[PDB]
């Protein structure tokens, strides 16, 4: 109903794609697709 | 490289150039807190 | 009252038919100086050494073009950055050879264009307007100073700024993927999201204004005779066309502030093509769109090709055939 | 003093961490108004001294 | 107005919310880890692993040249990787 | 509890900082702290910069772009700008993020915890932006310290062990400059240069003594206007053309820091005196020319004569005559004969290149030189493929002057658009019709009509 | 008081949870080596 | 190793919400 | 009433998402060709098409990944999962390019279900269907240039691969091969799209810098209420404005959004028929006359003939590789270079 507030979740949720994201940009370095 | 003395904090000295963008992303952090008023 | 005041209020006056202005006393000889050289030149000009090997490309409709393959041909490669004003020349004769008309125009025309994106703030302040309009010109005026300035500044020559042409601009395109892999760049990505953007929004905007005018005509007469120049009422229903998008979308995703609604047809075409104009400015520098070439091997080292690497065969046959016979040495380093 | 310039050291990032978070916090709960001023003098204090603690010490491990 | 579901600003902030889907959320993502890992999305959809792109000592690309016999066309190269 | 809110303020949060106009505390807290940003990441990247040095790479294949400003300067660097003591790098990188804590320390104090207004704690520290006298009296101090620090320049030049000199004898050293140009047609002779090609109006400067002598001038300049506005207050005719306001300051400096942003676009793009190349890698410019010179050098090693080889046009392939005759590389860079650098210049004569020299006194460090710039010619796309477009992955690097030129041409072009944004605005403002056109009056309808 | 499944609720979840799973798979995808 | 990093630029990221949050808490002036 | 009665209810509910019997079509459709995009980019290969690989579980990257076409071999084959060539076996289909034709007809059907939506909801609202009328264009190039183009050519090989650098090497193959920036059908194009994006621009600033001051704050934002009468901003002073800067303006807030309509509109509508001239080869790539006065002077250059010279590197360095069902083998020496490059 409102118990967590919107600030926290978006925080949160800002903080999760950040880390999805720039485990694409490492890979883009590593493993297949990184020309090495 | 380093002076080896300062060597354990390398990877201290990795991130820090990216701390000027987190004080930009805390302003957002910031606003919502207060709801953008 | 003295002479230099009643000229200072004509200058300014708003009841001109077209105003004038400070930016003004500076646009209009500037502009008609280009536009005067640049129809002699296309209709005219002599064939003009583009690339300083005294191979002259002809560019006018006297020498053999038409509309679509005409050109101002852009100066001498043998020239450079070097300033080339009719008084350098030992003759017209020369100064044609060497493709002087060019830089006479481009930078009669940058003038010309600087001032009046200012002459655009200037009315709107004698008027009582807010003064970004003028903001708006700068995303087009940006894009032609990349073109015509700052890419040839940065490659050393304005033999490689953009022709004044039709089949001139196509040539400019197709040399800048060849060397600069423009298509992926991402500023050039965000210019086409600019103008493709731009142009959706539009037909959404005129379309949705469109279906929900207020039945003021007679199913003979133009829609358009129901609205009156300076009525002071709205001629369409907002909230109806607010209620036709939310519905077709969902609420949100629609506007109900005209306000917002206008600011962001402003904004994202602008924004778009500041980027693109950014774009050229930028690989003008030879900091060039992503390279994917072979970025993909299998478990040997063979290399598994991907759709980069296509484009990157066409870009090959652009490098190897443009200016067939400038290069004397492998690279080509501008 | 290898060791132990390496403890001024992450003394010196300790610390620095703790002033980071508290001296905003503390200037803005003006309910802790005097409680805390002084130790934020007392941190800002200490923290100058690492500093001049590492310098000099540097001098013996460089 | 308001067409009656409950907003989303309300949804979110719950912790029922929240209860159910520190679960399902990471659980979701679990099994699209496992999808790659086991190997399973290149046995789904026909996609090479890196090691069967080619066979050892050729060059040229499987590509399929009939209609009809394709699918076996298909299956024919994928034999001589053995 | 003042402003903070759009009711009491009249600004959206997203135009928050706009509530700061007339809180000088509060606004003293947002310059300082943001100059702690500044200084912070000279201080950080810097470190990060000296972590990840190789002493025995060459700089520019590194991605470094200030270890190249401090060794510029004369410090860490000896003969041909190699590395001989990091120990400078380090202790420049560690002040600055020592300062950036106490310049944060003073910033968040004011903004948070200090008076929100400073004219009632001091005559002195306040402010009213209308307040001309006050306003150039801020001005007349800042530029005292500005030519102070012109100054300091000229004293590591001259004092304290002299600057990196690409031109030196013996393939460039460190050197103390100690007969700068204070002759004033020459100082001011480069502003009145012209910018095209063959004059490069002040990018053109090539020797460390009229850098150094230019700042002498500029210190000096700088100290007698500063103290000029201290003690003057804007003359009638000056206080009929501006605006003054806040936002219109801002305006002003908005536009000169495009204007500084593309001036600096061209230095580090096209100057290779104060951007040496040893450091930044060869400008665009020197790249083409040196791939001329390595072909010229190969083939003329073959028995090719040179001088004498027509190529596919009718120019020379590798010689030919800029258009004011000068003797100059051939091919496509032709474009590029206004380059100077110091492996390149004992070929030069009083014609140009001189084919006796370019006969018999080429010597191997030119060959390699030549080479070495060749293949790290500033071309690279965004991943930081080293190369034209159509080169394959391998070469990892994109040159400093690339980075460096990109980045500060988009900064100065959204600072020119930031200026005409906040001109126009301080101007309706001023005049008041910046929040939109008064129905009750508005002017249009009180002009006649254009037809 | 509120429904909690709706056809909003069917929208939502028809993108939100193959989004996921989805963005798992590519996940793993950065730590295959060739 | 990269752990280090990411465990340091886990901790410093942390630090502003954090002043964040315990400002709210504490009834601070935000 | 009758059980259609009662449908037709459920059906045009007001709800978050509105549904309406052209939902029917649209929602399955639009949620496939997107599913089947996702599904394809991240696990499906072009290796057996096209010699490419095209995914992320290959290593592509969110440029690179595509849904690529089938190959040249399958003709304009429906590509059925259940037809002759995969025979209800989903791997073989995928590999054989099945996916194409599944996200370009469910596509295509999910546009019709768009554009029925359009109708549907302008006519329960009570609204004239302007917006409808605008999204034939949109649809009129899907047309073009997914179906019509290949249709016309020898296979589906030669239609759109959908990813970001597949559509780019589209641009360039339609240069080199087609000659397309020559084509006036693309100019008025390029026109509508351009001058869209123009009025775009030009119209939101106007009347952003044309408001009436109808509130106090800083932020003009907030000084407008959707249900007022009055015009936000001024025609009048815009009129004048861009009268004295530019000579004309528009007078008639009617024809001006019309216009905007009409522009981009128009201009999609002219690139597609310039595609359905392309799909047979019919190209605007050459003109004769200055092909003829070339081939005799050999002094004569102009811009024409240089971009002609690229066309022909395109064509001849691009083809192997891109076309790999023909076997294209070019000998080094067989290559147009010019000197050195
Ligand atoms: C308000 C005030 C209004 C101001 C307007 C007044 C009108 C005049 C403006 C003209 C500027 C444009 C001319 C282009 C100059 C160009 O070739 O600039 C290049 C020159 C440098 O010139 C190069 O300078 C070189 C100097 O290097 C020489 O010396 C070096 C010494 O180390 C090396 O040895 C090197 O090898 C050697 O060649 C050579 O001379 C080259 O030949 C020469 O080309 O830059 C320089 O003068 C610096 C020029 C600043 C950049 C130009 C501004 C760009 C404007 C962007 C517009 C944005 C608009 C947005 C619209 C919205
Ligand atoms: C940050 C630097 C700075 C700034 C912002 C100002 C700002 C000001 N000064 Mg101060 N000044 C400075 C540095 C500065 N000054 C220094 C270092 C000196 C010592 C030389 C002076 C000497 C000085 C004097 C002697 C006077 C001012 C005056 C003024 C006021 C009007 C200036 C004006 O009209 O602008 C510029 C506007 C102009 C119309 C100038 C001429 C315009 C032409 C087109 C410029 C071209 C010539 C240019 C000077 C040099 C060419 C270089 C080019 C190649 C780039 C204004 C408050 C005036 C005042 O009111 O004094 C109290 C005044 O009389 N200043
Ligand atoms: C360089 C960046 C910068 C700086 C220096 C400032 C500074 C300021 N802003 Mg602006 N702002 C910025 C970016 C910036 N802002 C951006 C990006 C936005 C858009 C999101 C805004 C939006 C905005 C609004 C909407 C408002 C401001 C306001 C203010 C002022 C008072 C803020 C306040 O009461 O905070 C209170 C906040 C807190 C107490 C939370 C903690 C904040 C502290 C500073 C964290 C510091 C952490 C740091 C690591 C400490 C290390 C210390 C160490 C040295 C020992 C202040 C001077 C306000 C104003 O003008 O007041 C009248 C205001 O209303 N700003
Ligand atoms: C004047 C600004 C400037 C310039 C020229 C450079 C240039 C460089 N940096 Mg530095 N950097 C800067 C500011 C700058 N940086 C700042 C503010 C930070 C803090 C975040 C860093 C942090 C930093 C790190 C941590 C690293 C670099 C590295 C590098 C090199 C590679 C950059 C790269 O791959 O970009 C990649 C390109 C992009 C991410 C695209 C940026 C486009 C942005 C997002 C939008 C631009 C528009 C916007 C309005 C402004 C290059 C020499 C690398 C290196 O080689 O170290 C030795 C490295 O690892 N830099
Ligand atoms: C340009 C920056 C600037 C300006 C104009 C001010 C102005 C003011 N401050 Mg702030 N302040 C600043 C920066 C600034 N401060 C910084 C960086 C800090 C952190 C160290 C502080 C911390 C601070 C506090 C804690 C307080 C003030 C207070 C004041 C007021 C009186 C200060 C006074 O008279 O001291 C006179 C100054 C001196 C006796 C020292 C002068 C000698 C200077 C510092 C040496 C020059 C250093 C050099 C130029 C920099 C390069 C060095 C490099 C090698 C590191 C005044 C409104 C007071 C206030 O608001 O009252 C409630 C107050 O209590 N300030
Ligand atoms: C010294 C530089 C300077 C200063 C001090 C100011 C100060 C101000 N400006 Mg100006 N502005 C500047 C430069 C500057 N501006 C430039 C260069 C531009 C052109 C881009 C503008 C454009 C501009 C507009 C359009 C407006 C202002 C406004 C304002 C006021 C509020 C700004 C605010 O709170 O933003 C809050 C900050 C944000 C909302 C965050 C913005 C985040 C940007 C988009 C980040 C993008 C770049 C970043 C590097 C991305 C990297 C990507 C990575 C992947 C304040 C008076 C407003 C005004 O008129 O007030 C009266 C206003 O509407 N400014
Ligand atoms: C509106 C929804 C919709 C539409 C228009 C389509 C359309 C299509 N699908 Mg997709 N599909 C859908 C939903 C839909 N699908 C759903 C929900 C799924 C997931 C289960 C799929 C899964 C799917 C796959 C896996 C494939 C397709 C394929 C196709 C294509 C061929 C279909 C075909 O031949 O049908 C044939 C069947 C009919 C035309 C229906 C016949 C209806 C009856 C029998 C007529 C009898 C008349 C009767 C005598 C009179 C009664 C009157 C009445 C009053 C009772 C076509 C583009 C294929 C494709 O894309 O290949 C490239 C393919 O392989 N679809
Ligand atoms: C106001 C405001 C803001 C802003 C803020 C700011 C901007 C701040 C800044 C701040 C700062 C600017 C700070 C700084 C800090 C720093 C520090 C804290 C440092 C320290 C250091 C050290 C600790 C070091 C150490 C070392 C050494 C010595 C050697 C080597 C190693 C090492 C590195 C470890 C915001 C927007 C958020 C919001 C609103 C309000
Ligand atoms: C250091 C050096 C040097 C030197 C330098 C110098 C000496 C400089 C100077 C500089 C200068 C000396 C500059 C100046 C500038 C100026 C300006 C930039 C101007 C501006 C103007 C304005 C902006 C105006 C405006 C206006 C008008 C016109 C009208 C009315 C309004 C107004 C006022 C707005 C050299 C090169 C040797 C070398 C290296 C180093
Ligand atoms: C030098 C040094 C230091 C210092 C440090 C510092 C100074 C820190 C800071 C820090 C910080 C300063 C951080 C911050 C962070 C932040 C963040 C993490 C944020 C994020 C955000 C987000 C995620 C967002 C979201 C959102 C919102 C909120 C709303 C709207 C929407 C969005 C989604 C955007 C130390 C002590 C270490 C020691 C050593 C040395
Ligand atoms: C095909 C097919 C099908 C179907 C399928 C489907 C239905 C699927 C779906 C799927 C899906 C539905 C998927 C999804 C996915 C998603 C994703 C993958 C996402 C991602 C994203 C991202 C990555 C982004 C993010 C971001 C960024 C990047 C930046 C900006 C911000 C943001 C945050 C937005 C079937 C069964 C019939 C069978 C046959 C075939
Ligand atoms: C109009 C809506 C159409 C929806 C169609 C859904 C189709 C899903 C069914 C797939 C069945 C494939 C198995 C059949 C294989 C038969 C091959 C053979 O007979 O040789
Ligand atoms: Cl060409
Ligand atoms: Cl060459
Ligand atoms: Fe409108």
């Amino acid at each position: 109903g409102g118990r967590i507030p919107l600030w926290i979740v978006a925080t949160v949720a800002g903080m999760g794609v950040i880390v999805i994201v720039g485990l694409f940009f490492y890979g883009a370095y590593a493993g297949l697709g990184s020309s090495l | 490289k380093l002076p080896e003395a300062y060597a354990i904090f390398d990877p201290l000295v990795d991130v820090l150039p990216v701390i000027p963008v987190l004080f930009l992303a805390l302003a957002f952090v910031w606003q919502a807190a207060v709801g953008f008023r | 009252a003295n002479l230099w005041e009643r000229f200072c209020n004509w200058v300014t006056s708003t009841d001109n038919r077209l105003y004038v202005g400070w930016f003004g006393v500076i646009m209009i000889p500037t502009l008609l100086a280009a536009t005067i050289c640049f129809v002699i030149a296309f209709i005219a000009a002599p064939p003009v050494d583009i690339d300083g090997i005294r191979e002259p490309v002809s560019g006018s409709l006297l020498y053999g073009n038409n509309i679509i393959t005409g050109a101002v041909v852009p100066s001498s490669n043998a020239i450079g950055l070097h300033f080339y004003p009719i008084w350098e020349a030992a003759s017209l004769d020369e100064w044609l050879y060497n493709g002087g008309p060019y830089q006479l125009i481009i930078f009669h025309f940058l003038l010309g264009a600087s001032c009046y994106m200012g002459r655009q703030w200037e009315l709107s302040y004698r008027l009582g307007m807010r003064p970004w309009i003028c903001v708006a010109y700068s995303a087009p005026l940006a894009s032609a100073f990349a073109v015509f300035l700052i890419y040839p500044i940065g490659q050393g020559s304005f033999s490689d700024g953009m022709p004044l042409g039709i089949s001139g601009t196509f040539n400019f395109m197709i040399v800048f993927q060849a060397e600069h892999n423009i298509l992926m760049h991402p500023f050039h990505q965000l210019g086409v999201a600019g103008v493709f953007g731009g142009a959706l929004f539009c037909a959404m905007h005129g379309s949705l204004v469109t279906s929900s005018l207020i039945r003021e005509t007679t199913e003979t007469e133009s829609a358009n005779y129901g609205y009156k120049f300076g009525q002071e009422e709205e001629t369409y229903n907002i909230v109806a066309a607010h209620g036709y998008f939310g519905r077709l979308i969902f609420q949100y995703a629609s506007f109900n502030n005209s306000r917002s609604l206008h600011f962001f047809l402003a904004a994202w075409p602008v924004v778009g093509v500041w980027f693109t104009a950014l774009g050229i400015s930028t690989m003008a520098f030879n900091l060039n769109g992503f390279n994917f070439n072979h970025s993909v091997i299998d478990a040997k080292g063979n290399v598994i090709n991907t759709w980069a690497d296509i484009i990157n065969r066409a870009n090959l046959g652009m490098e190897v055939m443009h200016e067939r016979n400038a290069h004397n040495f492998p690279l080509d380093l501008a | 003093m290898t060791i132990l310039f390496q403890l001024a050291l992450a003394a010196l990032v300790i610390l620095s961490f703790v002033m980071v978070i508290g001296v905003p916090v503390a200037y803005a709960s003006p309910q802790d108004w005097d409680r805390s001023k002084q130790l934020i003098f007392l941190g800002s204090g200490l923290w100058i001294a690492l500093v001049l603690v590492v310098g000099v010490l540097n001098f013996f491990v460089v | 107005g308001t067409t009656g579901e409950r907003p989303f600003s309300d949804i979110i902030t719950s912790v029922r919310y929240w209860v159910i889907h520190s679960i399902t959320i990471p659980a979701l993502f679990i099994a699209g880890w496992l999808f790659v890992s086991t190997g399973l999305a290149y046995d789904v959809f026909g996609t090479p692993r890196p090691d069967s792109y080619y066979a050892q000592e050729q060059r040229s690309i499987p590509l399929v040249t009939d209609r009809f016999e394709a699918k076996q066309q298909v299956e024919t190269f994928l034999e001589q990787l053995k | 509890a003042t402003n903070r809110d759009q009711e009491s303020s009249g600004f959206a949060w997203w135009a928050g900082n706009a509530r700061l106009i007339n809180l000088s505390g509060k606004l003293l807290g947002a310059h300082v702290a943001h100059a702690g940003l500044i200084v912070f990441w000279a201080g950080a990247m810097t470190l990060f910069e000296l972590a990840h040095f190789i002493p025995e790479k060459p700089m520019y294949e590194q991605g470094l772009i200030l270890i190249p400003h401090i060794a510029t300067l004369g410090w860490g660097v000896g003969p041909g700008g190699e590395v001989v003591d990091t120990f400078p790098f380090f202790v420049v990188g560690v002040v600055h993020l020592i300062s950036s804590a106490v310049l944060g320390f003073g910033g968040v104090y004011h903004a948070i915890r200090g008076p929100e207004t400073l004219e009632e704690y001091s005559s002195f520290f306040g402010y009213d932006w209308k307040d001309k006298n006050k306003m150039t009296t801020i001005l007349g101090f800042h530029l005292i310290v500005l030519g102070i620090g012109a100054l300091l320049l000229v004293a590591k030049a001259m004092f304290f062990g002299g600057l990196y000199d690409t031109w030196a004898p013996g393939g460039g050293d460190v050197r103390v400059i100690t007969n700068p140009t204070l002759d004033p047609r020459v100082i001011f002779g480069y502003l009145l240069k012209s910018p095209f090609g063959g004059e490069g109006w002040i990018v053109s400067v090539n020797n460390l003594e009229d850098v150094v002598g230019g700042h002498i001038w500029i210190g000096l300049i700088c100290i007698a206007g500063g103290i000029w506005h201290i003690l003057t207050t804007p003359f009638g005719w000056a206080r009929r053309a501006f605006i003054w306001s806040g936002e219109a300051y801002l305006s002003y400096s908005l536009g000169a820091l495009s204007m500084m942003g593309f001036i600096a676009t061209c230095f580090v793009w096209f100057n290779n005196t104060v951007y040496p190349s040893e450091f930044y890698g060869p400008t665009g410019p020197e790249a083409s020319q040196a791939q001329a010179m390595t072909f010229l050098i190969r083939d003329q090693k073959l028995g090719a004569n040179v001088g004498s080889a027509q190529g596919p046009t009718g120019l020379g392939k590798y010689l030919m005559r800029s258009p004011t005759g000068e003797i100059i590389f051939g091919g496509e860079t032709m474009r590029f004969w206004d380059f100077r650098g110091p492996w390149l210049e004992p070929l030069r004569g009083p014609n140009g290149l001189d084919l006796n020299k370019i006969k018999n006194d080429i010597q191997p460090w030119q060959e390699r030189r030549a080479a070495e710039y060749m293949t790290h010619a500033p071309l690279g796309s965004l991943n930081s493929v080293g190369g034209v477009a159509t080169e394959i992955n391998s070469v990892n690097f994109v040159s400093p002057r690339s980075w460096l030129a990109t980045s500060h041409f988009v900064l100065a072009f959204f600072f020119l658009v930031g200026h005409l944004w906040h001109a126009g605005r301080a101007r309706a403002a001023a005049a008041g019709f910046e929040k939109g056109i008064d129905r009750e009056s508005e002017p249009v309808l009180s002009m006649p009509s254009l037809d | 008081s509120y429904p909690i499944f709706t056809v909003r609720w069917v929208a939502v979840h028809t993108l939100a949870v193959p989004t996921i799973f989805f963005l798992g798979a590519i996940a793993a995808m950065q730590f295959i080596q060739r | 190793e990269v752990i280090a990093q990411l465990t340091m630029i886990a901790m410093i990221g942390i630090a502003g919400p954090m002043i964040i949050f315990l400002l709210a808490v504490r009834r601070g002036n935000l | 009433r009758g059980w259609f009665d009662i449908l037709d209810d459920w059906l045009k509910r007001d709800r978050f998402v509105f549904v309406g019997w052209s939902g029917i079509l649209l929602f399955p459709c639009a949620y496939l060709a997107l599913g089947g995009w996702l599904t394809g980019t991240t696990f499906v290969t072009s290796w057996y098409t096209h010699g490419l690989a095209s995914s992320y579980l290959e290593g592509c990257n969110f440029l690179t990944v595509a849904v690529s076409t089938p190959a040249n071999s399958m003709g304009h084959s429906l590509l059925l999962l259940w037809g002759p060539e995969a025979q209800g076996d989903f791997t073989r289909w995928c590999q054989l390019g099945g996916l194409w034709t599944f996200i370009a007809l469910h596509g295509a059907f999910g546009l019709i279900g768009f554009m029925l939506r359009q109708f549907e909801i302008a006519r329960l609202v009570g609204v004239r269907p302007y917006n409808a009328i605008a999204f034939s264009a949109p649809i009129a190039v899907f047309v073009s240039v997914f179906l019509i183009y290949p249709l016309g050519q020898s296979s589906w090989f030669f239609a759109p691969s959908f990813g970001v650098a597949a559509i780019f090497r589209f641009l360039l193959f339609f240069q080199g091969f087609h000659n397309w920036t020559l084509n006036p059908f693309h100019m008025m194009g390029v026109a509508g799209v351009l001058g869209g994006a123009l009025l775009c621009a030009i119209h939101g600033a106007t009347v952003e810098n044309t408001l009436f001051q109808d509130g106090e704050g800083a932020s003009t934002f907030r000084a407008f209420n959707p249900t007022q009468a009055e015009e936000t901003y001024s025609m009048v002073t815009a009129n004048r404005f861009w009268s004295q800067i530019f000579g004309i303006a528009f007078s008639n807030k009617r024809w001006l959004h019309f216009f905007m309509l009409f522009v981009p509109v128009t201009g999609l509508w002219m690139s597609a028929i310039g595609v359905v001239g392309l799909a047979l080869n019919l190209r605007s790539y050459d003109f004769i006359s200055q092909e003829i006065r070339a081939a005799e002077d050999p002094e004569f250059e102009t811009f024409y003939t240089k971009n002609l010279l690229l066309n022909e590197g395109i064509r001849a360095w691009m083809a192997p590789q891109d076309q790999p069902h023909e076997n294209f083998v070019f000998p080094e020496e067989v290559l147009p270079r010019g000197n050195a490059l």
